[PDB]
Parts: structure tokens; C-alpha cells; sequence
RNA sequence: UCGUGCCCCGUGUGGCGAAAGGGAAGCCGGUUAAUAUUCCGGCACCUGGAUGUGGGUUUUGCGCGGCAACGCAACUGAACGC
């Protein structure tokens, strides 16, 4: 469990949730 | 009025904050001694055989609780 | 004397739920939330919510009965009813084809998209909420953070572009007062924004300004009630700016 | 809608009808009252019939 | 113009004077703008940045350990359910003066 | 012993266990520049977080309002469609 | 022939657990000294798991799938035998006569009965045993 | 995969079986 | 949040009418010229409200025992019903 990759992964899911929230007569 | 048969529970009742006063009734014909404590709801009575250590229970009762011996005549 | 009945006193009289408060004030939910934010009516928590309402859950919102009683006498209720009746008159005029009458009645609506100001006037509310200018200066942190944030947002139906321009104008006036009085003390460039600390009349005022970039409005925030906060805060900042300019002897508005 | 009158129906609010000077009239100087003073720490007063 | 600070209830209720509820764990009032620390700077000090990296790293490690533990517990739960279902199918197969 | 047991600014980072509204507030998003992402200038700075979300969370935490979720669709009134009498009585 | 055997599902008709469903762990047809009559050692459900809907969250499903068990010595006259059978290998000799003489053994036996019954319930089989009788 | 603990409980709305569902009684108001 | 609405339910209709019907809860002793289950002393009770302490329950989340009749100081329980 590399903490740098874990923090990168957490930032990735937080970011993805951020743009997901911001997005005949 | 309630009767207490446990010395420990009687000591806790006498150490309760609502214990206004206490009195000792001596019955020599029956040869018994009664400790009565006045609390808010109930008067609690502990009945003991009359004895020296039964008198000595006064030193185990709290000092701030006033203790009065019951007189022979309840004068109005 | 006569025997009391259960549930007629205590917490059941002290509290009411949001549904009971809305039915008591005879308002809609947006108007009730707007009035609660403007008047400072805060949610409360009973010790036992079953004693207040047997159908209450963990998400049930409670308020003070005396707070709702105070809200009963607020003059903005008549303003809400007058604006609703005026909108009905405008709809009647547009449906009958009286364009001049519709325009004349719409001039009485005082729309934010036309004036740049809030639809309802909160001047009497400002003095009630802040008994002293010191209290106003102490709430200026939240006021300045909210208004400096909203000065860089795109136009929405809740917050129109003219009202955003008024936010920017008020922030610029406050900055000009700080410049001419040299009240600014500290600044800090963080990863979230620029923090500013000033000292106005012995009160430390710290607020955060975003970097000039595109700001993201996410769905996890309640943007309309944020806009109600914005309206209250610009109403406060106008009077704060007027008092500061008059105290240092300058003409307001500049 | 609640009432929002254009004029008050009563111009002056009335004074409290039963204040303390009307509640307490005079004490009782009878021998039973004077006995109660020394025996029960109790005073006896003649008061208004409407006072509780 | 207009300047503040210079039967209807003209007196506010004391219920309004009561303080609002704080969601902080200690129950104290949270400031509107909390004072930032040196670790939140864009070009922070080495000690502050390394410290903040240490708390975030250990939080990431403990969170990953917890999620792996609960995933393993769930996997064991479904394995136990599958074993019980297989046993039930096998049982139905075998059944078919004082 | 009982007396001893009785004898023995807030922060946004840790919150109480009880909720105020429809849900308990989640943990804040990570506001930290990872060591690969550090830049040497203010121009290349990557701003983190969302200040509107920060103000909303500050409002909820200080307790001026409770946390509620967005309702994207509201339930419509149950109605039945029927033809008008004039269009029923039309004949040609 | 004899039907009050091991894995027989019965309904309790008297006592604190009246209306509950039990599985027979051990029949004692001849009786013992303490219980001089035909009886049985049974394990059963005291609190049934709650109903699960399609829109429930997984935490709520896990909370509502809980089972509170009990173990009991019960007379045959206080049992209603059912045609259903619950075969569980984990309940083989989970309780005996000496189990009820010590509180800790009863707790351990109830824990074993609990884990086996929740495994069988999460399997999806024998739904009649895990639904409560309505009377 | 769907949860095996989910069950269907259909209601028979015949005469004398179940409580009748709430229908549109607008013709008889 | 199409923010200025939606959902659920049916049972009707208010009041008066008993110091002998129904009904929450006070006893003993003493005391006055004349009142007393009302006053005084002692010892209690009922109803309603708020909120603590002790104790209880809970990591097998909402007690345990008895074959049973049931017991034990506690031992969650809204709508709708019996």
C-alpha cells in the first residue's frame, strides 16, 4: 500500500465526483 | 414509611443529600433500638437489637446529618 | 385542581416541526426557508422528539414556538402576498393582451434582473439582526467571503448578472475604503485562495477570496438559499460601506 | 389573513382593574386572627372577593 | 438615504438570543473563516508540508486497511452462504403412582 | 470514585456523530498538493477544493441551516386525460 | 413411523416462545430424571429477520438480516410438528443436557446457532423457517 | 445479480380475498 | 428544482343535561366560644412537566429464567386494528 498512490486514488475519485456533480401534430 | 434491613443501604440513605434529619428511638421493654432517617419521600427505619455497637453505629453515620435521641414524651 | 392531560405542556409546546411552522405561517417552503435565513431562525433539537411529534424522524427539523410567533409579525409576509397578487395581475394583463398595462405593472415588481438589488427590502431586518456596528464588523468575515466568492460567478436565475455586478461594486467600494484608510494588515496565498486580514475600528476581519478562474457550481450545494444569503449580505455591506465612508468623511456611493 | 385594523376600536388601553391596593383591603383584628399570629405564624387579611 | 445603528413584539424573544447548534465534536463555536496554517500555502515550508503529508498518508493507510478488511469479511460471508446453499441442495437431493 | 468519574474554538475537521438534516456531513475532500504536482510559480498553481462548497459546509457546521439533498424530480399529480365535449360532438 | 427426529421443524405452542419455529437438535423420547416425559432439545429463532425491499441500502439490509436465536428444552405436548425439515451440519450436537446447567455454555451454543442460521438465511433456502408464523 | 432475499407478494383483488386498491372513483364523487 | 406543490385518511359534526349513576389522589393524633378527612404536628398519595444520578440493556444490538401455568426492579415500539 503506497501512500502516494492511495492519495492519488482518493484525489481521483474526489475529482471525478466533482465534475460529475458540476456536470405528428 | 419504609423499613431498611441492610446496613449498607441505610448508610447510603443517610449519605443521600435529601436526608433532613435522623433520630434514635430506644425501646427497653422490647430491648431494641430504631434508627429513623427523614428523607424527601420516605421515612426509613432500621431496627436493631439494643447493643453497644448498635450505639456505636452513630460514629459510622455522617456527621453533617443531625441525630437526635427521641425523648420519653412527645411534647407539643 | 383539575387533572392535566399529557402532551399539553413542556417540549410539545416549546417546539414545533417545520411542517407545523409552515402551516402556521401559511407560507410556501421557499418563502419559509428564505425568511428563516433572513431572520436568523435556527434549527433546534429536543431532548426527546417523540414528546414533540410521534411521527418525527432523525431528519425532522424543529424550531422554537416563540421563534415562529416572532416570525408571525414580520412585515415581509405582506410583501410576499403583494408580489404574488401583482404577478397574478401581470399574468391577467398578458393574457388579455394589454402590453402597456403589463409593462406598467411589471415596473412595480422590482425584479433583480432589472434593478440589481434584492426583490425584497431587508433594511429593517439588518438593524434587528445586528444591534451594533461592532456586530456587523464581526459578521463581515462571512459577508465578505460570500460576496467576494459570488462576484466571480456566472449569471443564474437565482442570482442575476446585475446583482453579481452589484456584488462586485460593493466589494470594490470596500476595497477602496481599505486602501484610503490603510486598514489592510495581512495577506496569505494558500492553495484555496487569498486570505486577507484588515483592522476596522479595532476588529480583526479575515476573509478568503478565490483566484480569478472559472468557478465550479456543484450539485451538492443549495445554490438558491446561497443566493438568499448573498442578498442579505449585500444589504448588510451597503450600510456598512455607507457608515465607513461617512465616518471617514467621504461621499457615498462613490 | 389576520386582522390589520385601520383604527383601534379602543383608544386607551384600560388600567389593571384589580391591583394590589384593591386586593388587600385591611387586616383582621379579631381575637382568632391575633391567636393565629402567635400560634401559626399566620396573618389574616380581608381581601377582594375576586382575588385568588 | 438610510442608516441603521443610529401588537408587535418590539422585544426579540430570548429563544432567538440562544446560540445556534454547532456540529463540532467538542461543541464549541466554529469560526466563519478559520485561520489557515503554514501547511496550506502554495509554496509551503518543508516541515509543514512533510507533516501534512504524514497525517494524510497514515489516514490513507488506515482507510485502505479498513476497506480491505470489510471486503474480506463480505467475501467470507458470501462463501458461507454458498456453502450453506450447496448443503441445502444436497439435502434436497438426498430427500428426493403416588 | 463516582465523583472522580464525573469530574473527568471548534474545528470543521472532526464532527459530532449525530446528524443535522437528511444526512451526516461527509469528510472534507483532500486539500493537499501531491509531491508530483508541486509547481515553482504562482502562475502554475492548481487551486484545490471548492469555495462555494466550503461556504455551504460552514453554514451547516455552524448550524444556520440543516443538510438536505437535492430533489431532481418531484412526484406529479395523478390525473386522467379525457376528450373535450366540443371535440367529441364535432361531426363532419 | 417416528417423525420427532433430528432436523425436524416444529412450532412451539406454549411458553415465552409460543408461535416460534424450532429445529430439533436431540430427541429424548424416554425422558430423563429431571424431565420424566418425552421431550426434545431444540434451537430456534426468537426475533425473525425483517423484510428486505429492492431499494434498501446494503447497510440496512445487513442490519435487517439479523437473527436472535434461542435454545430450549421443551415437552412434546408443547410442540406442533411440521412437515418441513432443516438440515444443518453446524448444529450437530450444538446443545446437550449439560449445556443448560451453565449460562456460558448456553451463550456459546446460541452464538453457534446464530451463525449457522444467518448463513442458511443468507443462502436463500428454507424461507418458511425464517418467515414468522402469523396468528 | 438480484438479492435472493427479495420476494414477490401479489395481491388477488377478487371478491372476498384482499382489500380493494385505491381506484379512480371520480365518476361517483 | 419545471422550487410557489404533492401525498394520505374517513368519522363524522356543536352544546346543555345527575351535590344518590360513572369518576385520579389523605390518614391518624391534637386544637376553637363557635371550623375542621380543610387548621397544627407527623406520616402519605395522585396528576402533569422538565431533567439528572444510580441501576438495567447493548460488540450475538432492543433482558433472563421456568416443560408448562408463569415469574423477576427495569427490559424500544408510530400509523392502522383487536
Amino acid at each position: 500500500l503506497v501512500p502516494e498512490t492511495l492519495l492519488k486514488k482518493r484525489k481521483s475519485q474526489e475529482k471525478a465526483r466533482a465534475e460529475r456533480a458540476a456536470a405528428v401534430i | 414509611p419504609q423499613e431498611v434491613s441492610d446496613i449498607k443501604k441505610f448508610i447510603e440513605i443517610c449519605r443521600r443529600k435529601d436526608a433532613s434529619s435522623a433520630r434514635i428511638k430506644k425501646n427497653p421493654k422490647t430491648q431494641q433500638i430504631k434508627f429513623k432517617v427523614r428523607c424527601q419521600r420516605f421515612l426509613y427505619t432500621l431496627v436493631l437489637k439494643d447493643s453497644d455497637k448498635a450505639e456505636k453505629l452513630k460514629q459510622s453515620l455522617p456527621p453533617n446529618l443531625q441525630i437526635k435521641d427521641v425523648p420519653k414524651r412527645n411534647k407539643r | 385542581g383539575k387533572a392535566k392531560k399529557k402532551g399539553k405542556s413542556g417540549a410539545a409546546r416549546n417546539y414545533m416541526t417545520r411542517t407545523q411552522a409552515v402551516k402556521k405561517l401559511q407560507l410556501s417552503l421557499p418563502d419559509f426557508r428564505k425568511l428563516c435565513i433572513w431572520k436568523g431562525i435556527y434549527p433546534r433539537e429536543p431532548r426527546d422528539r417523540r414528546k414533540v411529534n410521534k411521527s418525527a424522524t432523525a431528519s425532522t427539523t424543529f424550531y422554537y414556538t416563540k421563534d415562529i410567533q416572532y416570525l408571525l409579525h414580520e412585515p415581509l409576509l405582506q410583501k410576499f402576498r403583494e408580489q404574488k397578487a401583482l404577478e397574478k395581475k401581470i399574468s391577467r394583463a398578458l393574457g388579455r393582451g394589454d402590453v402597456s398595462n403589463a409593462a406598467r405593472l411589471e415596473r412595480n415588481a422590482n425584479l433583480p434582473e432589472k434593478t440589481g438589488k434584492p426583490r425584497y427590502t431587508l433594511n429593517h431586518i439588518i438593524r434587528e439582526r445586528y444591534p451594533t456596528f461592532q456586530d456587523a464588523l464581526r459578521d463581515l468575515d462571512d459577508c465578505l467571503s460570500m460576496l467576494f466568492l459570488f462576484a466571480n460567478l456566472p449569471s443564474t436565475t437565482a442570482v442575476p448578472a446585475k446583482m453579481i455586478a452589484r456584488c462586485e461594486r460593493l466589494c470594490h467600494e470596500f476595497q477602496h475604503y481599505l486602501i484610503v484608510t490603510h486598514s489592510l494588515r495581512k495577506s496569505f496565498l494558500s492553495i484555496k485562495g487569498i486570505y486577507y486580514q484588515a483592522n476596522i475600528q479595532g476588529e480583526d476581519i479575515l476573509w478568503l477570496v478565490p483566484y480569478k478562474f472559472n468557478q465550479r457550481i456543484v450539485g451538492d450545494v443549495d445554490f438558491r438559499i446561497m443566493g438568499t444569503f448573498v442578498e442579505f449580505y449585500m444589504t448588510l455591506l451597503g450600510f456598512v460601506n455607507y457608515r465607513l465612508y461617512t465616518s471617514i468623511g467621504l461621499k457615498y456611493p462613490p | 389573513l389576520s386582522r390589520a385594523p385601520k383604527y383601534p376600536r379602543k383608544s386607551i388601553p384600560h388600567e389593571p382593574r384589580l391591583d394590589e391596593h384593591k386586593i388587600i383591603i385591611h387586616p383582621l383584628n379579631t381575637e382568632g386572627a391575633l391567636k393565629k399570629i402567635e400560634e401559626q405564624n399566620t396573618l389574616v387579611f380581608i381581601v377582594d372577593v375576586k382575588a385568588n | 438615504t438610510y442608516d441603521p445603528w443610529a401588537p408587535d413584539p418590539l422585544k426579540k424573544p430570548k429563544t432567538l438570543e440562544q446560540k445556534p447548534i454547532s456540529l463540532a465534536a467538542n461543541g464549541k463555536s466554529v469560526p466563519a473563516v478559520p485561520k489557515p496554517t503554514g501547511g496550506y500555502s502554495y509554496n509551503p515550508a518543508f516541515t509543514d508540508y512533510q507533516q501534512r503529508l504524514m497525517e494524510e498518508s497514515e489516514k490513507a493507510i488506515e482507510a485502505e486497511r479498513k476497506r480491505l478488511q470489510e471486503l474480506e469479511l463480505e467475501r467470507q460471508k458470501m462463501e458461507a452462504a454458498a456453502r450453506s446453499a450447496a448443503e441445502a441442495e444436497a439435502a434436497e437431493a438426498r430427500a428426493e403412582k403416588p | 470514585q463516582l465523583a472522580l468519574q464525573k469530574i473527568e474554538e471548534g474545528d470543521d475537521t472532526v464532527l459530532r456523530r449525530k446528524q443535522l438534516g437528511k444526512f451526516k456531513l461527509p469528510e472534507k475532500d483532500l486539500e493537499l498538493v501531491l509531491p508530483d504536482e508541486l509547481e515553482d510559480s504562482l502562475r502554475r498553481l492548481k487551486p484545490e477544493g471548492n469555495l462555494l462548497k466550503d461556504r455551504y459546509r460552514s453554514m451547516i457546521v455552524r448550524g444556520k441551516l440543516e443538510a438536505r439533498r437535492k430533489i431532481p424530480f418531484r412526484k406529479q399529480a395523478k390525473t386522467k386525460l379525457t376528450e373535450k365535449w366540443t371535440f367529441k360532438d364535432f361531426r363532419i | 413411523m417416528k417423525f420427532l427426529k433430528t432436523s425436524r421443524v416444529c412450532l412451539v405452542t406454549r411458553g415465552r416462545y409460543a408461535g416460534k419455529k424450532v429445529v430439533i437438535i436431540q430427541p429424548v423420547d424416554q425422558g430423563t430424571k429431571s424431565h420424566p416425559y418425552g421431550h426434545a432439545l431444540v434451537a430456534g429463532i426468537e426475533r425473525y429477520p425483517s423484510k428486505i425491499t429492492r431499494r434498501m441500502s446494503k447497510a440496512r439490509i445487513e442490519k435487517r438480516s439479523k437473527i436472535k436465536p434461542f435454545i430450549k428444552v421443551i415437552n412434546y405436548n408443547h410442540l406442533m410438528p411440521t412437515r418441513y425439515t432443516l438440515e444443518l451440519e453446524g448444529l450437530k450436537a450444538v446443545i446437550n443436557a449439560d449445556t443448560f446447567k451453565e449460562p456460558s455454555q448456553r451463550e456459546e451454543a446460541k452464538k453457534t446457532v446464530k451463525k449457522v442460521l444467518e448463513d442458511r438465511y443468507n443462502s436463500g433456502k428454507n424461507r418458511w423457517f425464517f418467515t414468522p408464523l402469523r396468528f | 445479480p438480484k438479492n435472493p432475499l427479495l420476494e414477490k407478494r401479489p395481491r388477488n383483488f377478487g371478491i372476498g380475498q384482499d382489500i380493494q386498491p385505491k381506484r379512480n372513483l371520480s365518476r361517483m364523487v
